[PDB]
Order: C-alpha cells, then sequence, then structure tokens
RNA sequence: AGCUUUGCGCAGUGGCAGUAUCGUAGCCAAUGAGGUCUAUCCGAGGCGCGAUUAUUGCUAAUU
C-alpha cells in the first residue's frame, strides 16, 4: 500500500477534486511545481495549500513540507500518485510536490477555500 | 491598549502563561488586529520561544496582510541571511506605510549602507508620515554615522514637526515612552492627550 | 555598552560549551552526543552573529582612518586581518607583508593605490587600542569557530551520514554551519543551498565571469571542482540538488547506513560521466549532385513578399546605370570606382529623386527579437 | 594565427599564475603621478 | 461547525457534556437537556482532544495551536 | 607488440564534437544593401547655400 | 433566467513574419531544464540527430 508516514492521505474523490483544482490553478498561473518551489512559497507565505505525492522514494525528501506547513499555518495533503500529480500540474515528468499560490481576485478562491476546509478536516 | 497593558503586567508578574491566555482572549474578542498580534508575537519572542513566535507571526500575517508593524517586526524576526531582504521585498509590495520604510532603513543601516539608509530614513520621515520613532531612529543613526551638521539638522526637522498637538508624540511613545509621567513635561504637557496612547 | 558587555558572556558560554565538546571528543575516542552537536551548531550561529557585529563595529571605527577599505575588501575576516595588519600606519611596508596571504595580489595593489590617496586622518591611541582589542577578539572567535567546525566535521558520519558521502565531511560541516543546522538546511530549497557560503567578491577591473559569481561551498567541493570549468555550473547545481535531498533524508535520521547517499553519489557520477562522454560518430554530408531538371515552385503571398524584397528597386535600377562620356567626380575617398551612377546626376531622365522602398528596410531576426525582448 | 594565439594563451596563463607584473610600489607611483597631474589641471571627472 | 473529535461528560455525574471539534472551539451542554451553556471560545487551531478532571471544575483542551488551555470558573 | 588483441579491438571511434549547425549549416543567403544607403550617399553630396 | 472567467475542440474573418517550422522506440529534466542582470534569488524544457524551396501540398503555364 502507501507509506504510513503520509498520514493525511486523500481518498479517491478528494484526489480527483485536488487534481482538478491543481490543473485549474496551472491554467490560471497560480501553481508552483516541485518541492523546492513549494518550500520557497511556504517561506514567503504565498501558498494556499501544498499537495505532495505518497510515492516519492524516499518519502523523507518531502516530509519537511508538513513541518513548514505547520509552521506557516498552511494546509497540506498527500496524493497516492506522483505521476497523476505531475500530469495535473501540466508536466509529463512526475511531480512529488506542488504549491497553489495566493492571487487576489482569482476566480479559484472559493474552490481553494473549499479544498482547504476539506483537507484540514481529513488529517485525523 | 487596556488588553496589551494587562498582558504586559501579567508578563511582569511572572505568570507568563496567564499573559498568553489574556492575549489569546484579547485576539478572540478583537479579531484581525495587528496591535494584539504584535504583542502576542513579542511575548513568545521575549520568552525565548522563537519558533512559537515565528509561527504566531505567520498566523498574524495570514490575516491583515497589509499591517506595517507586523511586517516590520517580521523581517527583524528573521535571520539576516534567511530572507531578511526577501521578506523586505515581499512586504514592500504589500504596503508602503512608514513602518515599512523605517524597517527598511534600519535594515540598510544594519548592513552599513549609510547612503541608502539615510535616503530611506528621509523617505520615511518626509514622504511617508510625520509620526513615530522615525526621528529618534534617524537621530541615533546619524549619531552613529559620520554626519555632524546633518545630525543637528535632523533634530531641527524633528522639532519643526512633531508639535505639542501630540499626534507624533503619541506615536513616538510606542518606542520612546513619551506617555510616561517623567516625559509628561520633558518636551510637552502630559495633560494634553498622552493617556490616549500606551 | 552592549556589544562589549555581551562579548564576555558569549566568550564564557563558548568556552564552557567548547570544554563540553572536548570532553565529548575524548569520550567518543544521559547527556547524549546529539545534543552536543546541536549545541555546537547553535554556537556556530551565535559566533557568526557576534563576528558580524564585531566586523561592523571595526568597520565603523576604522572608517575614520581608511574609509575606502570596506568596499575593496568585502569579506569580514579579510577586512579584520587587513585593518589589523595596516593599523594606523597605512604606508608602513605592510603591503609586501602578510597581506599576500590575506588578500589577492590584484586587490593588494588596489588597496595600496587607494591608501596612496586616503584623505583620512590618523586615529587616537584609545581608538587604536580598541581596534586591536576588537581584532584580537574577532580572531579568537574565528579560531573557536574553526575548532567547532573541526569537531562537527569529525562527527559527520553520524549526524548526516548520507550527505557526507556526496560532498565529504568538510563541505558538509561548512554548509551545516552556515545554514544554521541540519534542520535549517533541510527546510531550504536546493537553489539557496547551492549559494551557501557564496561571497560577493569585488571585481577589480575584470568581468564578473572571471570572479566566479553565485558560487558557494558546493561549487568549490572536491567533486564539483574535478570537472572542466565549462561544466562546473551544472555540476554545482546537480550536486546541490542531491545534497538537499540527502539533507532532507538526514534530518529525519533515515538511511543511517548511507544507502540514499550512495545512490545519490552514483547518480551524480553517472551524470558526470554522461557529460564527459565523447561525442558520437557523425556522418559527413556529401555535396549535392548538380541538377539541371526543371523544378516547379509555388507562388502566392510568401513568393510575392520574397519577390518584393529581393527584386530590383528603382533606386538600385538607377544606381546600376552609368552615363556614357559623363566623367563624374569621386565621391568616396576610401573606395574608388564606387559611384552612385545615375542617382542625383544629369542624364538620369527623372526630375524628382526616387523614394526609398520601405520593403527593403532592415529588420532583425525573430529569435534576435525574442532575445531583445527578454533583455528588456 | 594558430601560433600567435597559442603564444597569447600561454602569456595570459602566465599572467594569471604569476599575478600582476606591476608591483604595488610602481602602481602607487604611477597612480600618484596621475592624481597630481589631474589635480594640477583641476580636471573635473566625466560623469555618467 | 467542523469535525467533532472530543466528547466527554462530567466525570462525577451527568452534570454537563463537553464537546470539542475542528472548529477551534469547545462547547458545554447540559447532559439532561442538551442545551448550550458556555462556548469555550479560544485557540487558533483544531481542538484535537479534551478531558475533565475528577474534581470536575478543571477543563483542558489541547489543540493544533501547539498549546493546551485550562478552564476554571472565575 | 604487447598491445593485446582485446586492447586493439577496444580502440574507440572518432566522433565529431560540432553540432548539426556547425557541421552542416543552412545556406547563407546574400541580400542587397538597403536603399537607405543610396539615399544617404546621395544626401551626403548635398550642400547648403549659406 | 441572463451574464461572465478558464481550458479544450471546431470553424469564420483579419493581421503579421518565412534565418524557420517540424520529427525524437535519442538522451536529460520540477527527485530541477536553464541561469549575462535581481543569486539564501529566478523555474521549463534543454541537448544530440534528422527533414526542408528555413513547413508541406495541389493548380496553372512553358515542356
Amino acid at each position: 500500500d502507501v507509506n504510513p508516514k503520509a498520514y493525511p492521505l486523500a481518498d479517491a474523490h478528494l484526489t480527483k477534486k485536488l487534481l482538478d483544482l491543481v490543473q485549474q490553478s496551472c491554467n490560471y498561473k497560480q501553481l508552483r511545481k516541485g518541492a523546492n518551489e513549494a518550500t520557497k512559497t511556504l517561506n514567503r507565505g504565498i501558498s494556499e495549500f501544498i499537495v505532495m505525492a505518497a510515492d516519492a522514494e524516499p518519502l523523507e525528501i518531502i516530509l519537511h513540507l508538513p513541518l513548514l506547513c505547520e509552521d506557516k499555518n498552511v494546509p497540506y495533503v498527500f496524493v497516492r500518485s506522483k505521476q497523476a500529480l505531475g500530469r495535473a500540474c501540466g508536466v509529463s515528468r512526475p511531480v512529488i510536490a506542488c504549491s497553489v499560490t495566493i492571487k487576489e481576485g482569482s476566480q479559484l478562491k472559493q474552490q481553494i477555500q473549499s479544498i482547504q476546509q476539506s483537507i484540514e478536516r481529513l488529517l485525523v | 491598549p487596556l488588553w496589551l497593558l494587562l498582558s504586559r503586567l501579567e508578563e511582569k508578574i511572572g505568570q507568563l502563561t496567564r499573559a498568553r491566555a489574556i492575549l489569546e482572549k484579547s485576539r478572540l474578542k478583537n479579531p484581525k488586529n495587528p496591535g494584539l498580534w504584535l504583542e502576542s508575537v513579542r511575548l513568545e519572542y521575549r520568552a525565548g520561544l522563537k519558533n512559537i513566535a515565528n509561527t504566531l507571526m505567520a498566523k498574524a500575517l495570514q490575516e491583515c496582510p497589509n499591517s506595517g508593524i507586523l511586517w516590520s517586526e517580521a523581517i527583524f524576526l528573521e535571520a539576516r541571511p534567511q530572507r531578511r531582504t526577501k521578506s523586505v521585498d515581499a512586504l514592500k509590495k504589500c504596503e508602503h506605510d512608514p513602518h515599512v520604510l523605517l524597517a527598511v532603513a534600519k535594515l540598510f543601516w544594519s548592513q552599513r549602507k549609510i547612503t541608502k539608509a539615510r535616503e530611506w530614513f528621509h523617505r520615511t520621515v518626509k514622504i511617508d508620515s510625520d509620526l513615530g520613532d522615525a526621528w529618534a531612529f534617524f537621530y541615533k543613526f546619524e549619531l552613529q554615522h559620520g554626519t555632524e551638521e546633518q545630525q543637528e539638522e535632523v533634530r531641527k526637522r524633528c522639532e519643526s514637526a512633531e508639535p505639542r498637538h501630540g499626534e507624533l508624540w503619541c506615536a513616538v511613545s510606542k518606542d520612546i515612552a513619551n506617555w510616561q509621567k517623567k516625559i509628561g513635561d520633558i518636551l510637552r504637557l502630559v495633560a494634553g492627550r498622552i493617556k490616549n496612547t500606551f | 555598552a552592549k556589544l562589549w558587555d555581551s562579548k564576555m558572556f558569549a566568550e564564557i558560554m563558548m568556552k564552557i560549551e567548547e570544554y563540553i565538546s572536548k570532553q565529548a571528543k575524548a569520550s567518543e575516542v544521559a547527556a547524549p552526543e546529539y545534543r552536543v552537536i546541536v549545541d555546537a551548531n547553535n554556537l556556530t550561529v551565535e559566533i557568526e552573529n557576534e563576528l558580524n557585529i564585531i566586523h561592523k563595529f571595526i568597520r565603523d571605527k576604522y572608517s575614520k582612518r581608511f574609509p575606502e577599505l570596506e568596499s575593496l575588501v568585502p569579506n569580514a575576516l579579510d577586512y579584520i586581518r587587513t585593518v589589523k595588519e595596516l593599523g594606523n600606519s597605512l604606508d608602513k611596508c605592510k603591503n609586501n607583508e602578510n597581506l599576500q596571504q590575506i588578500l589577492t595580489n590584484a586587490t593588494i595593489m588596489v588597496v595600496s593605490v587607494t591608501a596612496s590617496t586616503t584623505q583620512g586622518q590618523q586615529l587616537s591611541e584609545e581608538e587604536l587600542e580598541r581596534l586591536e582589542e576588537a581584532c584580537d577578539m574577532a580572531l579568537e572567535l574565528n579560531a573557536s569557530k574553526h575548532r567547532i567546525y573541526e569537531y562537527v566535521e569529525s562527527r559527520m558520519s553520524f549526524i548526516a551520514p548520507n550527505l557526507s558521502i556526496i560532498i565529504g565531511a568538510s563541505t558538509a560541516a561548512k554548509i551545516m554551519g552556515v545554514a544554521g543546522g541540519l534542520t535549517n538546511l533541510s527546510k531550504m530549497p536546493a537553489c539557496n543551498i547551492m549559494l551557501l557560503g557564496a561571497q560577493r567578491k569585488t571585481l577589480s577591473g575584470f568581468s564578473s565571469t572571471s570572479v566566479l559569481p553565485h558560487t558557494g561551498y558546493i561549487y568549490h567541493s572536491d567533486i564539483v571542482q574535478s570537472l572542466p570549468p565549462d561544466l562546473r555550473r551544472k555540476a554545482a547545481r546537480l550536486v546541490a540538488a542531491k545534497c538537499t535531498l540527502a539533507a532532507r533524508v538526514d534530518s529525519f535520521h533515515e538511511s543511517t547506513e548511507g544507502k540514499v547517499g550512495y545512490e545519490l553519489k552514483d547518480e551524480i557520477e553517472r551524470k558526470f560521466d554522461k557529460w564527459q562522454e565523447p561525442p558520437p560518430v557523425k556522418q559527413v554530408k556529401p555535396l549535392p549532385a548538380p541538377l539541371d531538371g526543371q523544378r516547379k515552385k509555388r507562388g502566392g503571398r510568401r513568393y510575392r513578399k520574397m519577390k518584393e524584397r529581393l527584386g530590383l528597386t528603382e533606386i538600385r535600377k538607377q544606381a546600376n546605370r552609368m552615363s556614357f562620356g559623363e566623367i563624374e567626380e569621386d565621391a568616396y575617398q576610401e573606395d574608388l570606382g564606387f559611384s552612385l551612377g545615375h542617382l542625383g546626376k544629369s542624364g538620369s531622365g527623372r526630375v524628382r529623386q526616387t523614394q526609398v522602398n520601405e520593403a527593403t528596410k532592415a529588420r532583425i531576426s525573430k529569435t534576435l527579437q525574442r532575445t531583445l525582448q527578454k533583455q528588456s | 594565427t594558430r601560433l600567435y594565439l597559442k603564444a597569447e594563451q600561454e602569456r595570459q596563463h602566465n599572467y594569471l599564475k604569476d599575478g600582476p607584473y606591476i608591483t604595488a610600489e610602481e602602481a602607487v607611483a604611477v597612480y600618484t603621478t596621475t592624481v597630481h597631474w589631474l589635480e594640477s589641471r583641476r580636471f573635473s571627472p566625466i560623469p555618467f | 461547525q467542523n469535525l467533532v473529535t472530543g466528547v466527554k461528560f462530567e466525570p462525577i455525574h451527568g452534570n454537563f457534556l463537553l464537546t470539542g471539534a475542528y472548529d477551534n472551539t469547545a462547547k458545554i451542554w447540559t447532559h439532561p437537556g442538551w442545551s448550550p451553556l458556555k462556548t469555550l471560545a479560544g485557540h487558533e487551531g483544531k481542538v484535537m482532544g479534551l478531558d475533565i478532571s475528577s474534581d470536575g471544575q478543571l477543563i483542558a483542551t489541547c489543540s493544533y495551536d501547539r498549546t493546551f488551555k485550562l478552564w476554571m470558573a472565575e | 607488440a604487447e598491445v593485446t588483441e582485446e586492447e586493439w579491438l577496444s580502440i574507440p571511434e572518432v566522433g565529431d564534437a560540432r553540432n548539426k549547425r556547425q557541421r552542416n549549416p543552412r545556406y547563407e543567403k546574400l541580400t542587397p544593401v538597403p536603399d537607405s544607403f543610396f539615399a544617404k550617399h546621395l544626401q551626403t553630396g548635398e550642400n547648403h547655400t549659406s
């Protein structure tokens, strides 16, 4: 199965919703790909939420992101596939961490808030 | 001002956890207020809980993102290589109130960019606003800096502005404690305002 | 008042924790050793934040004597050693003294030339004594920092076993100390890690390429420096990315054997070999055989535009005509025989001058236009 | 061209390895002479 | 108004009911009547758990805010 | 003589390092100078009357 | 019930440039391509090879 270290793992419905929102954010120029860009967004406090994969090997290369999310008060979730997450980001290469940035006046704000509420009530 | 002063008393009392509870209740009763957030962040920072203070500052900046004081303390809450300039760039986009310009001038003076620090101090004083500890910081910097005639010029400009009305003096009391009884007659009258600020 | 007062407390704490570190080193060769490493790595940050304050104080104090040396020597330690060596007497033969070890020869001649026209007054004896006291304190702090780095480098096989494999313990020690901790190192993007330890070295009448910019400890690591200089930037980027991965693994104390580190090092070596791979055999293209058969070419808008561009123009049609027996006058010294022909000359048959054809106007390439747009 | 450029590569490599060939004292003398001349002529530096 | 995690009665008798949720708040309900009495408003993160002391006048509520709080009548 | 037969076989082939553009560049077209050159040359000969 | 945002198609009209457009069971690439400027900052394809009238078809002439 999946690594137990990724405890806030989303189910199929939330996985589909998260991938759809990630694709929409990519279309709106509101997404950052890669763990390094996710870390940069977290340090600058311009991240709505962080989506990271559960197939990263080793998973410890992105387990620092939950700590930064807790420090910066940003929701985070784990998806079951690093290949579908990359495809949602618009990149054929697998992506193990994507960050949805904050853009004032964006039409995705309501969907972003709904996804944040869904994620923040799923970790435990 | 009643909330933060009571919290400061509780900090002085030695029961810092009661101060934390009081500040939390104040923030609950007064949501999205930079003034309570600033004191809440300073409470953990002054208690040595730098990680907790940084987390509280991130939470504070999530709300009220245009707060100048929050960003001004945020950059100096960061290490000098660890995005002390990057957060300055991030906040300068957010707003341009004097608390920003004072913080940027202080950072430039910290790196001994004396010309740039002086220019940003002038922008903070002349352009941004005519209140706060801006004149005190400029005077301290020019005392540290090599300017001698300009050192008295800054004092003359500070005396020219900041009159007995108390608008600038009350804002100066945020860092110069001009609301104290001793300062009530040093350069102004206590009977005029004074008690409005903290 | 404050920095001087806090200096004694910092020195006392550093001495106590250095005695603790020496005791730990003796014991190695319930007070666990990991807490000792954490204390030493926080000591590194404290020493850095005291050394920069001392350097700022010296810079402010020494600016009265030789104000320009700060720009010539941006490095804090080099600044302190230089102001110690020169002191109040700038022209005291110190140029050929230990300065050659402190500074590069080019910047040595630059600082000597600048000191030739210092326009700065001498410093008082109290100012002197304070300056040498600050310099000695800074040198002692640097020595303590070197001792702490040596101790941490001696224990890098346990705290960061994976990252040790890639760049070695020395570079690991340097990056861990400058980052502020293994945890701080992990919570940092690979781009920032590559610039760890970078110095804004002054360029003295040279291009910014000669004085390697945006290069840190990783760029000067053994594996990165072993490549030809034309591939060292990509090597530094790749090694920094893999070191960031290893640090993230190490901060969670996983793969303590070093399996992740060995895999990352093998990947780095494979990529380096691929960059060093000899070029493949490439076929020679023979000359096309001459052809005399008719070839049908399409027309249309594109053909019309190419015909308009390459086609003969009235200004060029008239410049190709030379009058018979009308001996003109030379109009270009640098090239004889050159003439405008019938352009603006009698016998052309045209009263009015021919206008410039705008279809022959000079234009830049699409890729060149893209580069110009990017430059803006 | 090949021979001259090989010689030039050798010369530049030697300059980089042996450092500047003008000692500080000679550089100080030349710079001081230039500064004194410019001050005597009251030359105003060309601005940006 | 968010995912409810901690539900606990008064340890001595059915004096009241204490509830905690991901709404970063806690509420008190009369055990017989199930009507609200006092909303333990506060915290800044999701209230993961809670407990009431055997004495019954002590209420502790840990949260995602990295802090735990105590409640006594004043 | 001591070069083993395996060493003799293992001699690599020589590959060109120049890319496609260097080895086989596209034909470089030659174009006439713009008419502005003739215009400026004929304007050079013009002179003021004062 | 209208209005409107984003992406994807399908067409219509119009403008611009042919020193450029494609091909990739070749290689590398968000586990970071590539970095002259802004570098504790930037973030996406790059390279090699191949095709060619610097995309390719018909049609009309001469043949």
